[PDB]
RNA sequence: GUAUCUAGGACUACCAUGGUUGCAACGGGUAACGGGGAAUCAGGGUUCGAUUCCGGAGAGGGAGCCUGAGAAACGGCUACCACAUCUAAGGAAGGCAGCAGGCGCGUAAAUUACCCACUCCCAGCUCGGGGAGGUAGUGACGAAAAAUAACAAUACAGGACUCAUAUCCGAGGCCCUGUAAUUGGAAUGAGUACACUUUAAAUCCUUUAACAAGGACCAAUUGGAGGGCAAGUCUGGUGCCAGCAGCCGCGGUAAUUCCAGCUCCAAUAGCGUAUAUUAAAGUUGUUGCGGUUAAAACGUUCGUAGUUGAACUUGUGCUUCAUAC
């Protein structure tokens, strides 16, 4: 229903090479939408191609059609792959980091205390 | 003193336990206390019949 | 009519107040500590006791009525209580030997009514609750 | 931890609870106002017996002390923007002489009444209650609202619910459904 | 204190609102080179021989003989230099 | 003088005879850490505080010590005493009043979950570690907001209004309020459930398709009905028995108190009850009690502490100016 994302406060912020914004999201009369689709919309807004839109906020507001989001934008790919906050990049991920799940690492770093200095003997043992 | 404790519960096995036979669920409260005023205020327009009763068989 | 007046007189009213407070029987009660000391609640609200004896306790005049209470020494110091068994029949409901819920009349201590001697009351029996048990709403846990 | 939990009981129980006489007015005021029990009740004469007490306290004191300045013109503004206040009681002295009905009324259980898509104070109030009442934007499950005066324009049929016309009954449906078999 | 966030450059001193907290204040980049430090202490004997130290901790050799504590100093801040002294 | 980071009887020689006390010292007790605070109020108070902060203290009880800017450390060491552990029997190693968990104690208090993403700390650090903290799970201490139905109409009901007739009395009939399981389509999702949102990743909320209302469904309670205290001089059973009753009292055969039913009341997502506290309680009296007889003048006086204490001692005015009438 046509929708028209127009995006309220505005900072351009170059310590981060990024305009960081807050995103007023209509779809007056259904609800919703996927991130993947707001950073479509919002990109040929300021130029610079979806794939650096990386929009994180949102609440889908009291009872239709709204979400008060925030969205964050970077100028260079180079940059946004280098301020990241890492788990931002990895959601839309070509970006896919490795589950520990961490407690059988912390097992493991108990176990190479014990024996004196070597600890490549202990990774084996791990 | 000593009277005993013989005839413990003899009132308990002796009543039939009247059958617990309903008539009707009152409703949930805003549309239940709501029914009760008429009962109260309105249904009575109360006759000046000197009082009457919510609890009067006969 | 008495108090000291005066304008430095300042400390003989504290002193005085606590002459005349020492016969204050609520500040006795909390001073003296009397509840942990000598009443068999350690002013502990609620105590877990083991049923004794089922006891005929015969009421003082103008009623002659056998009302029906329980010994109970409590768990925390063996001491011996004898407490009313409130709503319908329940001594039925008590069993010798199950652990019960001593609570108190509300009385400030002080026996009931016409009751001689019973401070207290049974709110429990093997954890479900009396009251429950007569309401029918529930049903005794096995042994 | 932080700190957390500052509560405030918004509940006293009234100080001998079987007098007559108050609980007819209590349980007129429950007919009038369809409130489910009387606790709802207590609500609001417990909300004014704080804002009675807030009153009186700034009254003593003299005009044009700051201290009532600051605070009475303000808690003034805020009952006035509630719609409970008109101007020739914008006085602190006006306050005093406050009922219970004032606050009451300003709930949407008694708005829809007034605007006749629910003609009556008993209709009003259910259809709050499960979500149905738009204030502007905004689907609004909470009947209790104390509605400030100018979003009472914006009571409204909510927008993609079936009055505002979308999924019918869900009742149209099933009925147009059995005709289809 | 002065605090230049060069890229983009808008230059801040933090000085105190009326409410008692700190203000976001855009000074002048020429304002930006300088600063103003209330002197704490002035005392006779480390090197070459007094020295004054300002309420931001920095000493200042060879302090002018009339900056008496509590004093303020316009300083240099490129070079630590005392630059103006208000009695 | 010595010690120490420092004054210092902290310690030691010598030398004096002091220091503390009815303004309650010294001692004993304390569910006694302290404060910031909390509870309850007409105010005044009374009570509370073990706990979300701040400071201090301790880490089984005690003592001693190294390192290091800093620990007389315990998730450091060394020792003893008490506890607990393994062992191939020679020995060695330990501190959940840390987080979970278990046992025991008791009236009494949760998961052997996940994470450093937030919050921030430490480290050599952009990066690691973090039961510090956040997250979920448990949680009617406690506080906060209410889903559980609503409208015509039908069946008869009331109260105005009219036609009447005017004790009586019938017919039309309305904003309504209803006692009906009669009807009829409507309303809105709590729940459920794609999706999206949330989130570190999930959860619930806030969003929203597909779903869900004739209650027997989306199906509310807990005490009371003689009085206090609000509501049965009801009906069956019981008959001073059983049992009820915080109190006064009920029950000895119209039981309006019992045990049910039915009817109803009062407070309903809460209510009952216990314990402690506070109001009431003026029953603690500083505010603010009583003392002829109700509970109350010491037998009486001297009398010290305590306590209290008369008048008189920069002060009135006169004039004028400004400034209210």
């Amino acid at each position: 229903t046509t929708a028209t994302i127009r995006t309220r406060k505005f900072m351009t912020n170059r310590l981060l090479a990024r305009k960081q914004m807050v995103c007023d999201v209509l779809h007056p009369g259904l609800s919703s939408v996927n991130k993947t689709e707001i950073r479509e919309k919002l990109a040929a807004m300021y130029k610079v191609t979806p794939d650096v839109v990386f929009a994180f906020g949102f609440r889908t507001n009291f009872g239709g059609g709204r979400s008060t989001g925030f969205a964050l934008i970077y100028d260079t790919l180079d940059f946004a792959k280098k301020f990241e906050p890492k788990y931002r990049l990895a959601r839309h991920g070509l970006f896919e980091q490795k589950k520990q799940t961490r407690k059988q690492r912390k097992e493991r770093r108990n176990r190479m205390k014990k024996v004196r200095g070597t600890a490549k003997a202990k990774i084996g043992t791990g | 003193v000593h009277g005993s404790l013989a005839r413990a519960g003899k009132v308990k096995g002796q009543t039939p336990k009247v059958e617990k036979q309903e008539k009707k669920k009152k409703k949930t409260g805003r549309a239940k206390r709501r029914i009760q005023y008429n009962r109260r205020f309105v249904n009575f327009v109360q006759g000046f019949g000197r009082r009457r009763g919510p609890n009067a068989n006969s | 009519m008495g108090k000291p007046r005066g304008l430095r007189t300042a400390r003989k009213h504290v002193n005085h107040r606590r002459d005349q407070r020492w016969a204050d029987k609520d500040y006795k009660k909390a001073h003296l500590g009397t509840r942990w000391k000598a009443n068999p609640f350690g002013g502990a609200s609620h105590a877990k006791g083991i049923v004794l004896e089922k006891v005929g306790v015969e009421a003082k005049q103008p009623n002659s009525a056998i009302r029906k209470c329980v010994r109970v020494q409590l768990i925390k110091n063996g001491k011996k209580i004898t407490a009313f068994v409130p709503r319908d029949g329940s001594l039925n409901y008590i069993e010798e030997n199950d652990e019960v819920l001593v609570a108190g009349f509300g009385r400030k201590g002080h026996a009931v009514g016409d009751i001689p001697g019973v401070r207290f009351k049974v709110v429990k029996v093997a954890n479900v609750s009396l009251l429950a048990l007569y309401k029918e709403k529930k049903e005794r846990p096995r042994s | 931890g932080r700190i957390p939990s500052v509560f405030s009981k918004t509940y006293v129980t009234p100080r001998r609870p079987y007098e007559k006489a108050r609980l007819d007015q209590e349980l007129k005021i429950i007919g009038e106002y369809g409130l489910r029990n009387k606790r709802e009740v207590w609500r609001v004469k417990y909300a004014l017996a704080k804002i009675r007490k807030a009153a009186r306290e700034l009254l003593t004191l003299d005009e044009k002390d700051e201290k009532r300045l600051f605070q009475g013109n303000a808690l003034l503004r805020r009952l006035v923007r509630i719609g409970v206040l008109d101007e020739s009681r914008m006085k602190l002295d006006y306050v005093l002489g406050l009922k219970i009905e004032d606050f009451l009324e300003r709930r949407l259980q008694t708005q829809v009444f007034k605007l006749g898509l629910a003609k009556s104070i008993h209709h009003a109030r259910v259809l709050i209650r499960q979500r149905h009442i738009r204030v502007r934007k905004q689907v609004v499950n909470i009947p209790s609202f104390v509605v400030r005066l100018d979003s009472q324009k914006h009571i409204d049929f909510s927008l993609k619910s079936p009055f505002g016309g979308g999924r019918p009954g869900r009742v149209k449906r099933k009925n147009l459904k059995k005709n289809q078999g | 204190d002065v605090i230049t966030l060069e890229k983009t450059g808008e230059f801040f001193r933090l000085v105190y609102d009326v409410k008692g907290r700190f203000v976001i204040h855009r000074i002048s980049a020429e304002e930006a080179k300088y600063k103003l430090c209330k002197v704490k202490k002035t005392q006779l004997g480390a090197k070459g021989v007094p020295f004054l130290v300002t309420h931001d901790g920095r000493t200042i050799r060879y302090p002018d003989p009339l900056i008496h504590a509590n004093d303020s100093v316009q300083v240099d801040i490129a070079s630590g230099k005392i630059t103006d002294y208000i009695k």
